[PDB]
């Protein structure tokens, strides 16, 4: 998602996320969960990130 | 049994090296024990987190099919 800043960047996953309880999205993006990461939180620093990746990426839910 | 290697002082890590080669020890009396009808074997905590990373590489799979 890229847009101006205040310009409902943030807010454009936002409706994703109250849409998923309603199953408003197709089947492909049903019963998935989206999260949204703040940047601040990342070796030591990098292991978050992976292991944050490894448990989705077979996974895909 | 020596439960915990991995969290000694490494002093100890010195008697033990001593026990494997030489096979024998003398205490504080100058009276020599006997290590030849023994077996040693060590417990370590370490490695445990590798193996449940292999469990948890994959969502689903593990590395057990790997050679031993």
């Amino acid at each position: 998602l890229i847009g101006e800043p205040g310009v409902g960047k943030t807010a454009i996953a936002e409706g994703l996320a109250q849409a998923i309880v309603n199953n408003e999205v197709p089947e492909t993006l049903k019963d998935k969960r989206v999260m949204s990461l703040d940047m601040g939180t990342v070796g030591e620093f990098e292991e978050r990130l992976k292991k944050v990746m490894e448990e989705i990426q077979q996974a895909g839910n | 049994l020596f439960d915990e290697i991995e969290k000694a002082h490494p002093d100890v890590f010195n008697i033990l090296l001593q026990v494997l080669d030489d096979g024998h020890l003398t205490d504080t009396k100058g009276r020599t024990v006997d290590f030849r009808n023994t077996i040693i074997i060590m417990t370590s905590n370490v490695g445990a987190q590798e193996l449940q990373d292999q469990r948890f590489a994959g969502f689903g799979g593990s590395s057990d099919g790997q050679d031993y």
